[PDB]
């Protein structure tokens, strides 16, 4: 629907009066049909409108959805770097270890993007540095080799 | 199949 889309629209940009004004009971959990299927909460989440995900979470978008690559908002603000939207996240009740189609966590997301204080805040929540995805490789494994300090990290030492 | 990205950008600039 038109609505939809500008619900969509107005998640991305940050638009929060036209977030208020489109929000109802059945839009809060649309989803971009013509993308990757992102609800409003996972377009808020990857671009950082933190105003906007609060709303968002308040008027009742499900923290746990998956788009159509089985992302969930916490994978987009993780690759991203959102530390205040992920701790949004996680506070609501975000799964660490979630997995989207390819067996990639949140966490796999933050050590691949040289994320620190993103993999501290996921490793504090019980997010596992060992879990490989698809391709065998744990979040360590995509560590840039730049990134000494996420290597030590995730390694425990 | 191609994974691609989330929907997001890490610098809103």
């Amino acid at each position: 629907s038109e609505a939809d889309r500008q619900l969509l629209e107005a998640a991305k940009a940050g638009d929060v009066e036209t977030v208020k004004k489109l929000c109802t009971v059945q839009s809060v959990n649309c989803r971009d049909i013509e993308g990757r299927q992102s609800t409003p909460l996972h377009f808020a989440a990857g671009y950082n409108r933190v105003s906007v995900v609060e709303y968002l979470l308040q008027h009742g978008a499900d923290v746990h959805a998956k788009d159509k690559g089985g992302l969930v908002p916490l994978h987009n603000a993780c690759s991203y770097g959102h530390y205040e939207v992920a701790e949004l996240l996680v506070k609501h009740g975000a799964v660490v270890n979630v997995a989207d189609l390819w067996k990639f966590t949140p966490l796999h997301e933050a050590a691949a993007k040289g994320k620190y204080e993103i993999c501290k805040l996921l490793l504090q929540h019980g997010a596992d540095p060992t879990k490989k995805n698809r391709d065998g490789n744990t979040p360590l494994d995509l560590v840039k080799d730049g990134d000494t300090d996420i290597q030590d990290l995730l390694r425990g030492d | 199949l191609q994974r691609s990205p989330p929907d997001g950008q890490s610098f809103r600039s």
